């Protein structure tokens, strides 16, 4: 495995990072 | 095969009957204003 | 045939075995 | 009970959660990643 | 505001709103089951029901596909060997694709009970707030799940109407799917007799059936209401979660062990048969018989079948795999080829010396040749510097019979050393590392694989049911204390 | 549907309705067969037809026989118009010779699990010896394709590239047979043929065939596929 | 071409500190 | 029949049973 | 004949149908169909 | 206000019409510790054959089972 | 470039998807 | 590979015109 493991990794930095900004945007545009 | 020449028939039939007395069902009645 | 045969058989492979591991008063 | 829906709730999650969140992810990915790369 | 982690906490009250997101998560099972057997479909290789079976291409759903009946495919194939002549509409891919259409009705369904979540069906009329009567909705599932267990039990196992379940001779090797007698006797609470799965069936189906009209009938009580709280959606959450992880235990515990339930050729062989020596044992058996007859050592190990070999090999081990040792056991040691034969060890003058096969928790193990007798006689030593037991010295030769080397006698240290290399895991088998590109280490089972995760998810459940029964009883604190 | 009505209808009450591949069969005689008479004869519109089509596959686990195929092509399976000389003995000794005719039928087959073997379905220039129950031979088989067929990057035999020019660098490299030469190797092939049904009135013979031939080998390629072909056939003497 | 996935993460690591500690929410000690 | 460990199952059955009415005795003795 | 065919094809046949049963159903549907329109009249 | 009026829901109405309608008392709780007694006794049963603490006449515990 | 082509496809998906999201939140949330 | 990447993408794409379809947002009136 070297680049399934990339693959992977990459999807587990970004889907729940993504996640957490999509809630804390929408917490900080209100107020 | 035959079924589905049955199924087909039946279904393309029963489209085109809604179809033909839909538009037979009164249709210049349906328009919004006066005429 | 016997069962003593096979016994002494699977004694060195594996000591771990059912049949070494039941009955085995008598050895 | 009515036409909109009376359990409507509003998610938060403000930015020292934003923190951790992101360092929770980021740590995890640091200590798996030698062994989903193997 | 309502915190990430608490987001479902909208659904609580919403009867309506619950069925569309549990619509939701049974659509997304039904998508993911069918997607999984269209991937391993595609991903499969029938090209060896004997050497190379669904458990070394870890096959996960297929061996739940075949243990309840499904057996052909659409690719005019059938795992047993033979050629599915017409498969009809249930194969695996007909399977997958009835999953798929399930799945987007459920998701249908779901939008549907999403949109108009306000039925005065979730109202009583006592009072018109939403409530739900849980005992009368437990009595009616339970008579649903008593009436679909007895049918599954009486009509699809037995054969009476289905197919039957798969049943297999004590040492996996012929396999097939046949229609089960129940044993209503001791013996169909024997975990391997597959006679009581129908008869367990039958019986619970008939008793939750029972149970299920008593629920309809009568009524709990005030204490029982208000001590467990049956009005509340989080107490039968927690009691549903805490049979299903009980549910998980036990299943994960049979899948480890070994059952009916569990057939060998499907998940793999155990890591307790080769422990315990079962299919060395087999073999050894069938060696003794027709070696008393005549047909002597050098011929008849052509009689021991290649399945039975295999399963006496180590790479078939559950427990020999790792945490990160991805994918099927033939990207980790090549693709089975054929059987190599019996490795027999003679010392100069002819006592026949045999290796220590490595257990289960040993990964590398040294060489030892040790004798009938159980004596140390020789070994592959480490330190080869005043060293008495070495190969050379002690001359030991290797031969074959049964395999693709019958009648050939190996003497040079170099190969006799490997041999016994390869002798160490068990039987010896050659592999083709160059069709997947395996890596050379022991993967794990569809069953260690089941079990593990399963015994995880059970351990979590565990924690989830504790979490909810906490907010069960303790649901009037949940902010607080009084202060008073 | 003898051959006596075949000429009887006309060809708008047969066109699109699979008679035009359809042989005569033979209703009147009997199936003794000794009752042909003996000498030279010159067969005339000998018919030919398949019943099954199937394609031989080395099993997996060492099994070795012919599986059912599906046909990917529409009913263009027969071949018609056999032309030939007959000597039949008093000890029924016979020979067989086929010399010109509609003596080619390329048809594509669908083996089960996605797989296509094309294959020239041919009797040509067969030489059945043997008696009037079973006779046996072998019968000329092309290949397929022309000499000037292309592929997708031309080439081929006669006419063609002789190289795949798309790739400046893959002119010279292992697919010395993919490129540089194209097989036209001829092969041979076994028919099994027995006559049943003889008319002696109007010298109508009938009966089931066996064809053994080797499919495509896609022009210095993956190896031939030996295709089993069961089937009626008719004929009439003179 | 681990290496460099490696060292992403690391710097990404770092960069969540340094945002954690200088851009953090301020008390508000009302 | 009545095998030897079946028989010390239910003599293990009665002791528990036994066991659980001396422990409720005792909590009824106060 | 290697495989069942219907030979359905050509000849000119009325409303491409082989079968008695297409034209029943086909008649059975238009019928039933014209049936539920004319007993739900007299409306609008 | 009543809800979305359906015919199955009219159909489903009196299986969930009496939310809070329990028993007075304890009801059948001693069929309770019957009944949880005997699970309890019959799920040891079947622990002792699986782990082999007890052995009976015509179980085997075993592959051999499927002889 | 066979999964140099996945790698290359899955952050072009990724880096604008998850910036538009985020300012569209930062929109949605002020009413 | 490249053709789970390609139908994941695609119903990916015609997913998002359903949503853009029907979960779209309301006009006023006003
Ligand atoms: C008990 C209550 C069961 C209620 C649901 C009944 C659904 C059903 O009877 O439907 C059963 C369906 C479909 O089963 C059909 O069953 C048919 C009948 O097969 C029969 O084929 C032979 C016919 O002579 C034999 O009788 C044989 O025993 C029997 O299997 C077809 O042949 C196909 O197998 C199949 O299409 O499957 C299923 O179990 C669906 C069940 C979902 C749960
Ligand atoms: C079928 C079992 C089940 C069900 C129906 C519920 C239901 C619920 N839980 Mg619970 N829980 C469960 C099991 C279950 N849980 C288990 C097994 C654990 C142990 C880990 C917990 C631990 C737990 C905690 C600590 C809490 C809840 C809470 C809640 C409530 C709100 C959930 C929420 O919105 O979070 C939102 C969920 C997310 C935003 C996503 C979480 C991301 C996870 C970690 C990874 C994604 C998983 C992946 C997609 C699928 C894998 C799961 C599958 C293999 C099973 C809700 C009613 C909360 C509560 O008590 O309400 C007040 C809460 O505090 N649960
Ligand atoms: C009636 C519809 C239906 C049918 C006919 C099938 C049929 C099948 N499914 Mg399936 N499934 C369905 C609906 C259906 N499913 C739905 C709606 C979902 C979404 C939740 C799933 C999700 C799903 C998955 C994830 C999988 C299958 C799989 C399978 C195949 C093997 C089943 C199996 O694993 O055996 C065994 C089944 C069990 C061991 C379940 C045990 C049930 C427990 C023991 C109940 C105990 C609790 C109960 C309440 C107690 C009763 C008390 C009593 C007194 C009454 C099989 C062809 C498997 C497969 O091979 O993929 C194709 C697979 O992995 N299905
Ligand atoms: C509990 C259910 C279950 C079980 C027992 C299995 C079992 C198996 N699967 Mg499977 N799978 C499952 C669910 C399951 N799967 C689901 C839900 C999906 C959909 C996503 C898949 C999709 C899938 C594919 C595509 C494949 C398999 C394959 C396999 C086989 C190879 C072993 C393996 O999985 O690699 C190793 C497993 C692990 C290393 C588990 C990881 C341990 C935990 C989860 C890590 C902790 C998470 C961590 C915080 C994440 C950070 C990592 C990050 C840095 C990237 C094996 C028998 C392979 C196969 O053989 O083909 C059939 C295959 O290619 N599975
Ligand atoms: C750490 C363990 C633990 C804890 C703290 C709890 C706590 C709780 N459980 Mg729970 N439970 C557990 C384990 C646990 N359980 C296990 C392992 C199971 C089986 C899966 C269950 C099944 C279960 C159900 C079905 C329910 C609860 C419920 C509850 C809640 C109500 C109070 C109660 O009755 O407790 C539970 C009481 C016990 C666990 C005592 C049982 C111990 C028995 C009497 C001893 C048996 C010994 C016997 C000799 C067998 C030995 C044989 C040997 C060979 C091993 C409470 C929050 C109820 C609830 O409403 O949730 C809100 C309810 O519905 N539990
Ligand atoms: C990323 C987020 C997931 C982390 C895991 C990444 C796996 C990477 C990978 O190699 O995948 C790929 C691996 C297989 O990997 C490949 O497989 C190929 C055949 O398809 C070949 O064999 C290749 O040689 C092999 O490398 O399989 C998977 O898809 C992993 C499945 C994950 C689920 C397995 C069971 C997990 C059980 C329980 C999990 C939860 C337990 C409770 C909590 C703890
Ligand atoms: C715009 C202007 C008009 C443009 C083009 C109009 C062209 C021709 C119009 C006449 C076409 C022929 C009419 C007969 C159709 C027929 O026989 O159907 C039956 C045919 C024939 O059926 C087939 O025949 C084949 C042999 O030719 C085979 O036997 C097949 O087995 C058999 O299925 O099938 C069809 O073409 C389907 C027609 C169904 C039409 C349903 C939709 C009607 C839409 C609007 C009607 C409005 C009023
Ligand atoms: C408003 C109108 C509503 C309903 C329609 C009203 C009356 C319908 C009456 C006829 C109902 C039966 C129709 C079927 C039929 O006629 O098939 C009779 C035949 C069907 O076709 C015949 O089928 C036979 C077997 O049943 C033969 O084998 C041949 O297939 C063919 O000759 O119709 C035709 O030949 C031509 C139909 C088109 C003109
Ligand atoms: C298909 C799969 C879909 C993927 C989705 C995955 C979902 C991802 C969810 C996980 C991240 C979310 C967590 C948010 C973070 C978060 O939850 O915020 C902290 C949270 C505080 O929330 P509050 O009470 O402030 O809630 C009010 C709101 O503003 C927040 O919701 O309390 C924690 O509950 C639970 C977890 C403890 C947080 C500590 C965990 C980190 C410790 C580990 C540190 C690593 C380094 C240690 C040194 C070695
Ligand atoms: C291949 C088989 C299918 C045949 C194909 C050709 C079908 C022949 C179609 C010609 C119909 C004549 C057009 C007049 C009606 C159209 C406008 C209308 O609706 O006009 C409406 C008007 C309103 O008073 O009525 C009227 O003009 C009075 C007209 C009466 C309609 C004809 C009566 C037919 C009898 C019904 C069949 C018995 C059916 C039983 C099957 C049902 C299911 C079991
Ligand atoms: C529209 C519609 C349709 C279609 C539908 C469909 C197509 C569906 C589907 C679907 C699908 C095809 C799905 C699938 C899926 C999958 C899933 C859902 C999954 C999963 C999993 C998970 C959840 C995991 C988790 C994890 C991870 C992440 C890793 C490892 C570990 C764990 C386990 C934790 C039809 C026409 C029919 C009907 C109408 C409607």
């Amino acid at each position: 495995v070297n680049i399934l493991g990339l693959t992977a990794t990459a999807l587990f930095i970004i889907i729940p990072t993504s996640f957490l900004l999509i809630l804390y945007v929408k917490t900080a545009a209100s107020e | 095969m035959l079924t589905l020449k049955i199924f087909v028939y039946t279904v393309v039939t029963f489209f085109v009957g809604l179809f033909i007395f839909g538009f037979l069902s009164n249709d210049p009645s349906r328009n919004p204003g006066k005429g | 045939q016997r069962v003593r045969t096979v016994l002494d058989m699977d004694d060195p492979a594996k000591e771990e075995t059912v049949k070494e591991l039941r009955k085995d008063i008598n050895n | 009970m009515a036409r909109p829906n009376p359990n409507k709730q509003v998610v938060e999650l403000n930015r020292s959660s934003l923190y951790w969140g992101l360092l929770l992810i980021f740590v995890l990915a640091v200590l798996f990643s030698s062994y989903i790369f193997n | 505001g309502l915190p990430w982690y608490r987001v479902h906490t909208v659904v609580i009250n919403d009867p309506g709103r619950l069925i569309s997101v549990h619509l939701m998560h049974t659509a997304l099972v039904a998508g993911w089951a069918g997607a999984m057997t269209l991937f391993e479909i595609a991903v499969f290789d029938p090209s060896d029901p004997v050497l190379n079976p669904m458990w070394r291409q870890g096959m996960f759903v297929l061996p739940f596909l075949t243990r309840l009946g499904v057996t052909q495919s659409w690719g005019g194939w059938t795992i047993s060997g033979e050629t599915s002549s017409n498969p009809g509409i249930w194969s695996y891919e007909g399977a997958a694709a009835s999953h798929i259409v399930l799945s987007g009705l459920l998701f249908l369904a779901s939008v549907w009970h999403w949109v108009y979540w306000d039925l005065e069906l979730f109202r009583d009329p006592r009072t018109g707030k939403t409530a739900l009567d849980l005992p009368k909705i437990f009595g009616i599932h339970l008579f649903l799940a008593g009436l679909l267990c007895f049918g599954f039990g009486a009509f699809h196992v037995t054969g009476v109407f289905g197919p039957g379940i798969w049943v297999s001779d004590p040492y996996g090797l012929t396999g097939s799917v046949q229609p089960v007698a129940p044993s209503w006797g001791a013996e169909g609470f024997d975990p391997y007799n597959p006679g009581g799965v129908p008869a367990h069936h039958i019986a619970a189906g008939i008793l939750g059936v029972l149970a299920g009209l008593f629920h309809l009938c009568v009524r709990p009580s005030i204490r029982l209401y208000f001590g467990l709280s049956m009005g509340s959606i989080e107490s039968v959450l927690s009691s549903s979660i805490a049979a299903v992880f009980w549910a998980a235990f036990v299943v994960a515990g049979t899948m480890w062990y070994g059952s009916a339930a569990t057939p060998i050729e499907l998940f793999g062989p155990t890591r307790y048969q080769w422990d315990q020596g079962f299919f060395q044992q087999e073999i050894q058996k069938r060696v003794a018989q027709s070696t008393s007859e005549g047909l002597s050592v050098s011929e008849a190990w052509a009689k021991i079948p290649e399945k039975l070999a295999f399963y006496d090999y180590i790479g078939n081990n559950p427990a020999k795999g790792g945490l990160f040792r991805t994918g099927a056991m033939n990207s980790g040691d090549g693709i089975a080829v054929g059987w190599l034969g019996h490795a027999s060890f003679k010392d100069q003058e002819g006592r026949e010396l045999f290796v220590r096969r490595m257990p289960t928790f040993f990964e590398t193990f040294p060489v030892v040749l040790i004798d009938k007798d159980g004596v140390v006689r020789a070994d592959v030593p480490f330190r080869k510097a005043e060293s008495k037991y070495s190969i050379e010295q002690v001359g030991v030769s290797v031969t074959f019979y049964g395999g693709e080397l019958n009648g050939l006698t190996f003497t040079d240290p170099s190969t006799v050393k490997k041999y016994a290399r390869k002798a160490q895991l068990g039987e010896i088998f050659e592999f083709d590392r160059s069709t997947l590109q395996s890596d050379g280490v022991f993967r794990s089972s569809p069953r260690g694989w089941f079990t593990f995760g399963h015994l995880s998810f059970a351990l979590l459940f565990f924690f989830g049911h504790i979490w909810h029964g906490s907010r069960t009883i303790f649901r009037d604190v949940f902010a607080g204390i009084d202060e008073d | 549907l003898t051959y006596d009505e075949l000429q009887g209808l006309t060809y708008l009450q047969v066109k699109g309705t699979g008679i035009a591949n359809t042989c005569p069969v033979v209703e009147q005689g009997t199936s003794n067969v000794r009752e042909l008479k003996p000498g030279d004869y010159k067969l005339e519109k000998f018919c030919m037809e398949p019943t099954s089509f199937t394609v031989k596959e080395v099993v997996d686990k060492g099994r070795e026989e012919f599986v059912k195929t599906k046909l990917l092509t529409r009913l263009t399976i027969s071949q018609f118009g056999m032309n030939g000389s007959m000597k039949i003995n008093n000890d029924g000794s016979v020979e067989f010779r086929e010399d010109e005719g509609l003596d080619y039928a390329a048809t594509t087959v669908k083996l089960p699990g996605g797989e296509y073997v094309p294959f020239l379905f041919t009797i040509k220039e067969f030489d059945g010896k043997g008696t009037l129950d079973s006779f046996s031979g072998d019968f000329l088989v092309p290949s397929y394709r022309g000499s000037t067929f292309l592929d997708p990057k031309g080439r081929g035999g006669a006419t063609g590239y002789d190289n795949a020019i798309a790739l400046p660098a893959k002119a010279d490299a292992d697919e010395i047979q993919r490129l540089n030469n194209k097989s036209y190797t001829p092969g041979k092939g076994s028919a099994v043929f027995s006559v049943a049904k003889v008319d002696t009135e109007t010298g109508e013979i009938a009966g089931v065939f066996e064809s053994i031939q080797p499919s495509d080998t896609e022009m210095g390629a993956h190896p031939a596929k030996d295709i089993k072909i069961t089937g009626l056939w008719y004929g009439q003497l003179t | 071409m681990e290496a460099l996935v490696y060292t992403f993460l690391l710097i990404g690591t770092l960069g969540i500190i340094f945002f954690s500690i200088f851009f953090r929410e301020p008390p508000r000690i009302a | 029949s009545v095998t030897p460990s079946l028989k010390n199952f239910l003599l293990s059955l009665v002791a528990g049973a036994v066991v659980l009415a001396a422990i409720a005795g005792a909590v009824t003795a106060v | 004949l290697v495989d069942d065919r219907m030979n359905g094809d050509g000849t000119g046949l009325p409303f491409g149908v082989n079968d008695g049963i297409l034209g029943w159903v086909i008649a059975g549907t238009l019928g039933t169909i014209w049936a539920i329109y004319f007993v739900s009249q007299k409306d609008l | 206000e009543p809800g979305i009026v359906t015919p199955l829901g009219t159909l489903l109405r009196p299986l969930n019409s009496e939310a809070g309608k329990v028993l007075p008392g304890w009801g059948t709780t001693v069929l309770m510790a019957v009944a949880i007694l005997l699970f309890a006794v019959f799920l040891l049963i079947i622990l002792e054959i699986y782990n082999s603490s007890l052995i009976l006449d015509g179980v085997t515990n075993s592959w051999e089972s499927l002889a």
